[PDB]
């Protein structure tokens, strides 16, 4: 709900270029907790087809010694 | 019992001495064969399913060390014996061993002598890794070595023995074209480019003033 309320605000009164950077020994990156943050938002779905079966699985432990 | 290398008593610690002078004759004898066989990046991006067209933040940047280890890794690995690194008077001072002389390069020494009076400019070239100084000091130790037979070259004002033909075209077919005006077509060529982008120094000049004078007046 409120990040169309944010992206409405822009547009009303909206306020107005990437080349390479150096690695420097001098200098921290962002990583660590924060970073599994980074890599859980934009990630492949799947989308599951809810199933219910349960004796498949159940006579293949039988089978099995 | 002479002065001179008896092995006679305890001598501690000797071995890491002895193999030290065997590692420095070897070393000077691989200089000696260097010389006989010289007489003879950008930035990446990948396409998602969730964004498409997104740039990797971390290609952005650049570590500036991967490309540096990688050769790093791959030189020679050696321990240093603290003996090995001696140093005298004779250390970092430029001057080195100079190749002695022989006399199938006489032959081409006596007659570049005795075509041109002194010239070491030319001659430098003609033994092509010798440098402009050891040759001008074998100039100047046959003065007392073979005084006579350099005096018999100044007295020498003709073409010589007519020998010199082949090594007056050898010097010659090096790169065979007119240096007369080889230098001359080119240094032309040069000025042409610079006229040029004097031409587009101009035109970017004046059509800059032509464009703010333009918001001057809005």
């Amino acid at each position: 709900a409120n990040v169309t309320r944010k992206q409405e605000d822009a547009r009303r009164n909206p306020n107005p270029m990437s080349v390479k950077s150096v690695n420097d020994p001098s200098q921290n990156r962002l990583t660590g907790s924060l970073l599994a943050h980074k890599v859980a938002d934009e990630e492949a779905n799947i989308e599951l087809t809810w199933a219910e079966g349960t004796f498949e699985q159940f006579k293949d432990t039988i089978v099995k010694e | 019992c002479k002065p001179n290398f008896p092995i006679g008593q305890i001598s501690e610690n000797f071995e890491k001495s002895k193999m030290a002078k065997k590692a420095k004759l070897e070393k000077r004898r691989h200089l000696r064969e260097l010389r006989m066989r010289a007489r003879q990046t950008a930035i990446q991006l990948k396409l998602n399913p969730d964004g498409t067209m997104a740039i990797d933040e971390e290609t952005m940047v650049v570590d500036r060390h991967k490309n540096a280890s990688i050769e790093n890794e791959y030189k020679e690995k050696v321990d240093e014996n603290p003996f090995a690194n001696l140093y005298n008077y004779g250390s970092y001072g430029r001057g080195s061993y100079t190749d002695p002389w022989t006399v199938e390069e006489m032959i081409k020494f006596y007659k570049a002598l005795s075509m041109w009076g002194t010239d070491f400019n030319l001659i430098s070239q003609l033994y092509p890794y010798r440098s402009r100084k050891q040759v001008k000091a074998k100039f100047v130790n046959e003065e007392k070595k073979r005084p006579i037979l350099i005096e018999l070259a100044l007295r020498s004002k003709l073409p010589p023995n007519f020998d010199e033909y082949c090594c007056e075209i050898k010097k010659n077919i090096g790169t065979v074209a007119d240096f007369n005006e080889k230098l001359i077509e080119l240094q032309n060529e040069h000025k042409h480019h610079m006229k040029e982008i004097e031409e587009a120094k101009n035109t970017a000049k004046e059509e800059d003033q032509t464009a703010q004078r333009l918001n001057d007046a809005n």
